[PDB]
């Protein structure tokens, strides 16, 4: 006979929409007022003698974060004043005095013919640029250098982009399903369900190369990848401990402020105090010595058990993935990492330059650029390297050695290397079963 | 017949030939995000139409 | 105490059967940027309300297990009724009926209709 | 089988009798620029749901017919049985008694509350 | 008649016993600027349906009033049942038992679960 | 007794909020990234014993097919660069040397002082335009013509404007009832009644006087109107057979960009390859010489069964109602229709010049001026009227001969010509009857 | 025994969205185009044998009148003209030859070099302006005062702010309960308990001071005030009895279009037909006379029943709060009250001169400044004050006599005059009662 | 007394006469959709006041 | 150690001693809603650090 049950704990995989939630103000773009707060205590349910299917390469939950990420940087800008009446002719010499060699040509000393809130009159003002976002008009007279591409918004100053984390939960009739397992390596049943209501939080650092802010494997570094012998793929390293790096912006800076027109004025590096000096980061030398021969020995246990394995730096391209990008303070660094992969694991302090930049394509759209306002004083910023993106070169037959390279561009992958853990299920609580019974 | 289609994993990106002068790259991986590498060069499927 | 989905890996017998189902599993179903806090609300809604409109049309709301005079078809798996209880759990069963699905809801519905029918005409008659 | 609206040339004894209003009449009645597609999601809620409360009002949910003890008023609308359920069909019939809706749903109301007093009274006494 | 809030002050033995509680009530319980418009039809929506939810897990759906086989306790409140119906009003009563509220849910949850339980007994038996 | 039935079948006449549907990309402005696909399969159940009442004329579908595309359209150019720094007084003189007669004075060449995305010198640019778009400013000096009116924004050459169609379909608890019938004449009610979940779909081609791209009447031309001896009304003239039209706009155009600003483009009419030729229709002749008369002996049916009637050609007045307006392409054509309404039919090939614009004020809005950009090569274009907005003179009692004008102007007359088929109503299953049972 | 009951008449505070109502156009700021319209008939039940405790120092009402007012009032100027093109420099004299004295320096008479819809060629214009508008620039010539802190929008001339009242309405489970009694004050319990659908409808009069077209109190006159004794509070003063004031703006207005752009036009002052005369009020003397006396009554019975009350006029500050505001016709008016505040109470016509402003920054946000158009011809308003916002000066413990000012500044205090009537519940029908029943 | 009206299926558009030149053209008829046409003029409905 | 914060029902602000010239007004009474008066003034809490 059949019986009618209702309330069954059973459930299909699923595609749904979820909630973002924030701490159980107007500041920080990362939607802190448009968040809900999060539930005030875990509600993780082990789940005994049963086991669960995860693809972390088929996930969803990776495309509402990139969604929602690139929508509300967007929302940060709407309200914001735009720089159209900068983009002038600059007259523009080289700062110097006091640079200490390794910042020549650095910094450019430009003036500008520019409004007033005043309609007719212009002011001559002055102000300070990196080079990278200058360039010469004619091959005296520079343009932004971004001007004959798109436009470019002013970041209000009012807010950051602190990594506030961000938990994800599920609408009624939706659970999320996690791994506790340690073996699990993104595909394939584990034999660890845990349903909860929410993710834990997941800061969303915006980085390439280096994986900052993150978890940290607990036994060993594991090492993911879509599909290991495909050399067009990229590879999820998780490190089991953390690397520390201190990074600087080592100038002492003025900021000020020029008035543009009714109600808008631009933020203009005014000038540094003291003397002029290349921003880097200190990467301790002896964690990335141990911590790179972990990875290497996790390499060769997916491939290369008896071969070699050299890291080279990065190829020539676009600066966005060539360095290493990071955002600190609100500031844009890129960062030289070919001190990072310069060796060869066969078995048997580091300082990193960097540069800077005010305008941003953050996601490479058209219209978009956003200027990176100046912050004053000096900024010191401490962060732990949870993890890397590599590649391996391909072209060669010659197994003796593998080569790999720091990677990163697609911002998906940073979010799968914390989102794997869990998985999105609907709940069909309806159905039947045979029974002895009848009405 | 066929055409100059990317292999998987590659898309089309004119902009990565034209602004670095590299060879044999009229393809680009998506496993850079779009944006230009050397080591993301590819050129077509090779078969003729 | 079991949790939202605590009872699954209890087999059916116990799984559902200790009204697990009831506690928590049925218990949670229903329980310009923010568009998508209403797009959630009002789909969970439509799935709560499904399940008891199809409760309803078969004679089963009010009820967390429902017995109707319907017979079991065996051709559509055939076991033992204490295996089937005992040892395995509804995603497990799952995997095995959910292809008869379509063919117990219109069989429901018919005995449902038809069970009516009787008491309407008991009444007539009455 | 029949379709939606189906049903609606059969006259009442067999357009709705034969349960046809519940196989698809009641099956389907719950089955920025999108702003209008919630509008419509949650329309089509409420109304299910105000017709779900009525009945539930009555006495009268999970039943696809559902008779009271109101008598019915022949001053409302005087027909003999057979034609009003054999000849005649349901649109024809509201166009005849429409205007007695809100009188019924009245006595309705009442003749439930009633009833249930009279089952508390006999669960006192009991 | 009396209105929605109408019978508040009739005391619980009229003020809601004369199923004003459903005549009005209940009754009217479920009865880009204007975001606000959905908002307000939704929560409208969950509210309703988290009641019926209740009702239907303990067993008392198409209910006024619904008699369970829980016993009271006057652990919560000890008080006659003629004051308690007759003197007092509902707002007053909920002063009085809300923080046993919880309590009571529980307890009503179980015994339906046990009745149910029992019922599939029966009929296996049967 | 008593006895409360629920899931009738019975329904009133009702308004709501219609879902638009097709396909069961960001190209194409007639929401194809908005509405939902359509339901794969027909769900027409044709309903037996049946009558229903129709009234196209009180029809409210049409007011959500106007509200939608009119919204729809307006949505389209929101992301769209605005033409504001154009408005310029053009040094303007005529095109000359290859025109065939037929254009000349049409094409004016213009040059301007444009900016650049450096805000502060100007490029000396010039293109070409259709006369209609240009003015003089000094009873040379010229300035486009809507300057003086309201604001212009180009159509962003990404999208435009095929009339791909869309499905309308009912929300639960709602319904659309359809006419099989062939007497039907918009009116009253009709013997034949078929429910479905959703319309078929309609083209939403916005065009005056010749219907295009419709359905066709199956057995008689059927004519309709909202009162036959009202001449403020207009009629619709549904065909029971097609006829086609060739159009053309004979000239291979070359497009080029001027840039305006930081990230802003202007498309301009470059020049043409070859000579110049005019714009024109080949409209069969011999099919609108069949058509004519069958369209005359159903006006004589509803009056004038022993009179005779003419056919004239529109009246003085706004080009976008005295003469033919279609788009093809994207291109905005003007066309001579005279030639088709030069007869009288007393019982008892058509070639059509055209013009083009390139500023179009659709439906008729202020700050909403849309440029259309040009279109590189030669455009074809081929479909068939299906139909006939007429008017009808007044002034006259001499019954003898009544006169017909080609009309439109309200867009709703259209879309009326294809929603008439439906009609919404809405379901209210709950209700009683009398019984011999009680409970 | 436990018995669950359902449809309990019992309810809890709450906080929840309410309904706008009006009615039951695109014209009207105060969303008339989208509130819903009344329920035709008043649905008020009163109840009998209960009581129910009332704070409108802690209700939401207001703070949803709040939003609701500020989101209204800054979605009005969401499509209109921007008056950034204006702020240039004015070269401006004075208004001269007509003025009766009291005016003189109040008008300015400036000329301005302005846009055309052509960008290139600049039109000589001059306008009238109030000189609180305009300030020098160079300690001739002059700038909107307001163009050097946010920008400008001119209000289209399509719409006004009369305040036509708006009831609020509970969405279903939801309930406003009411007093209908005459010595409540604002807290604690009244016995008395009316319950509504809908608030009456409230009128967003927009005030400093005297608070205008509300309701009145039917007995006394209330005071209310949080805490009495803290100085830090204003008081609301409710009249019993109306005082009307006859107010003018006694120039017979020419108005102007000047076209700036394309579908862009500014509404300038023109010149007054006639000579030239200051604004001002009438307000009745006796009535005031007697309105004071019974104020003060009811101080004295709160405080100081054997002491005297002092009134004076404003302390020197903000024009938007020292001086009585208003707005009129949709002009706004400045009102020197001192004429009403120059006295002492011991027991045992008067006109107010007034100035008006074009640019108002309501509610003091940037980028918000309003321009406000002239309005033509003259403009006459009559209303009655019902009511007072007063503070009381601190600073002294000699309690023989106690001074009190005319206040205002924030609104919500204005809003709070009215909703004090209500407060909203929340109902919960479901509980349970024990029983001699058992199922 | 009396306003001027335009008969039903007509609307009241100055833009008409002043464009055109034309004659006893006040209202203009609703069927033409704002658009202006001499078939479309008409007087005001022809009533004293 | 203590701030220089301002007292219940006053909130700080800058603008009005600047823009008027007023002595002992650091904080300014929220009764007025943002708006400089002289008789809205307030020094600090007076409490030492
Ligand atoms: C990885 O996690 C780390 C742990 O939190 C992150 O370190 C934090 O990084 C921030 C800087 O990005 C550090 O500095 C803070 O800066 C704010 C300054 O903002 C305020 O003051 C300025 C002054 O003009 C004003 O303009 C702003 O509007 C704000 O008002 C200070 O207020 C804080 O006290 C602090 O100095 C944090 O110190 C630092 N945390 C720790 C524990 O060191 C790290 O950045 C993360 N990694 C990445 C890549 O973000
Ligand atoms: C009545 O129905 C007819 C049947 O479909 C419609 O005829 C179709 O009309 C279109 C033109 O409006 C014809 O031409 C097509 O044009 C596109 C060109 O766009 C793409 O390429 C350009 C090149 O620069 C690029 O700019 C665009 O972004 C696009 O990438 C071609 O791709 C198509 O192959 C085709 O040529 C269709 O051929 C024509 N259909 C048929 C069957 O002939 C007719 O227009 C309808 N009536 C009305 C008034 O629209
Ligand atoms: C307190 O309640 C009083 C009672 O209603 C309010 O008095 C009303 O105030 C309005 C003015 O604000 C009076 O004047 C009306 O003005 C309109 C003019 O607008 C139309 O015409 C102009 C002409 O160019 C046009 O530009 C506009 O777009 C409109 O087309 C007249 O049409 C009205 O007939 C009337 O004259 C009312 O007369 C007056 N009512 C009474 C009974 O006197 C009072 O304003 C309220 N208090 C406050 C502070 O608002
Ligand atoms: C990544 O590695 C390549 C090779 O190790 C570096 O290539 C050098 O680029 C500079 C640029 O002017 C050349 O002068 C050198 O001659 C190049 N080296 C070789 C071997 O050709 C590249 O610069 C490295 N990138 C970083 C960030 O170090
Ligand atoms: C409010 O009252 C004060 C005092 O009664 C007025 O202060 C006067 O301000 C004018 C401004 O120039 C001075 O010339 C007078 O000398 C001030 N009076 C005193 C006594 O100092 C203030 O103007 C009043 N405000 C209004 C609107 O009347």
């Amino acid at each position: 006979w059949v019986t009618v049950y209702y309330g069954v704990p059973v459930w299909k995989d699923a595609e749904t929409t979820l909630f973002c939630a924030s701490d159980a103000e107007k500041h920080n773009v990362w939607a802190t007022h448009a968040c809900v707060p999060t539930d005030p205590n875990p509600q993780e349910i082990h789940l005994e003698n049963v086991t669960e299917e995860f693809n972390m390469w088929k996930n969803n939950m990776v495309e509402q974060m990139h969604t929602d990420i690139i929508s509300l940087w967007d929302q940060s800008l709407k309200p914001c004043v735009k720089l159209t009446p900068l983009c002038v002719t600059l007259q523009c010499t080289n700062v110097t005095n006091n640079i200490t060699d390794d910042m020549r040509g650095e910094l450019k000393n430009c003036s500008f013919n520019m409004t007033t809130e005043l309609r007719d009159k212009k002011q001559k003002v002055y102000s300070l640029f990196y080079r990278l976002d200058v360039v010469q008009i004619n091959e005296k007279e520079y343009r932004l250098i971004n001007c004959n591409t798109s436009a470019i918004t002013q970041a209000c100053p009012k807010v950051s982009f602190e990594p506030i984390p961000i938990h994800y939960c599920a609408p009624a009739g939706f659970a999320i399903l996690k791994c506790k397992d340690k073996k699990f390596n993104g595909t394939g049943p584990c034999p660890s369900v845990s349903t909860v209501q929410c993710t834990h939080g997941i800061k969303p650092v915006v980085s390439t190369q280096l994986l900052l802010n993150g978890s940290l494997a607990e036994e060993e570094v594991m090492i993911r990848s879509e599909n290991i012998t495909n050399n067009a793929k990229n590879i999820l390293v998780q490190f089991n401990t953390p690397v520390q790096i201190n990074c600087t912006r080592p100038n002492n800076n003025t900021r000020k402020s020029i008035r543009i027109g009714p109600g808008q004025a631009f933020y203009a590096t005014g000038d540094i105090i003291g003397d002029i000096r290349q921003a880097h980061c200190n990467v301790s030398k002896a964690t990335w010595n141990e911590t790179l021969g972990k990875v290497v020995k996790q390499l060769r246990k997916h491939f290369g058990n008896n071969t070699i394995i050299r890291f080279a730096n990065s190829s020539g391209g676009d600066l966005e993935v060539t360095t290493h990008s990071f955002n600190c303070g609100g500031e844009f660094f890129y960062c030289n990492t070919s001190g990072l992969f310069n060796s060869t694991w066969i078995s048997n302090s580091i300082t990193l330059p960097c540069r800077i930049k005010q305008i941003i394509n953050m996601w490479q759209r058209i219209g978009q650029a956003m200027y990176a306002p100046p912050i004053q004083g000096v900024i010191r910023c401490v962060s732990n390297i949870t993890g890397l993106i590599l590649t391996r070169d391909g072209g060669s037959t010659n197994s003796t050695t593998e080569t790999f390279r720091p990677g990163g561009g697609d911002m998906r992958d940073n979010w799968r290397s914390e989102l794997y853990k869990y998985k999105v299920v609907k709940i069909e609580p309806l159905g039947v079963a045979p029974t002895r019974c009848k009405r | 017949t066929n055409k100059k289609e990317c292999p998987e994993d590659y898309t089309y990106n004119p902009r990565c030939p034209q602004q670095y002068g590299w060879s044999d790259c009229d393809c680009m991986g998506d496993r850079f995000g779009g944006y230009c590498r050397q080591d993301g060069c590819s050129n077509y499927i090779h078969r003729s139409t | 105490f079991l949790g939202f989905l605590g009872a699954a890996g209890s087999t059916m017998g116990a799984a559902s059967m200790t009204l697990t189902v009831q506690a928590r599993n049925l218990l949670s179903g229903i329980v310009v940027w923010g568009i998508k806090q209403l797009q959630a609300r009002v789909l969970a809604v439509e799935r709560y309300l499904r399940d008891q409109q199809l409760l309803g049309i078969w004679g089963c709301s009010g009820k967390l297990i429902c017995c109707t005079n319907v017979p079991w078809n065996s051709s559509w798996s055939n076991r033992n009724l204490s295996e089937i209880w005992d040892n395995m759990t509804w995603l497990q069963w799952d995997k095995e009926i959910s292809n008869y699905t379509q063919i117990i809801y219109g069989l429901l519905e018919e005995s449902q209709n038809q069970q009516e029918k009787n008491e309407q005409d008991l009444l007539a008659l009455d």
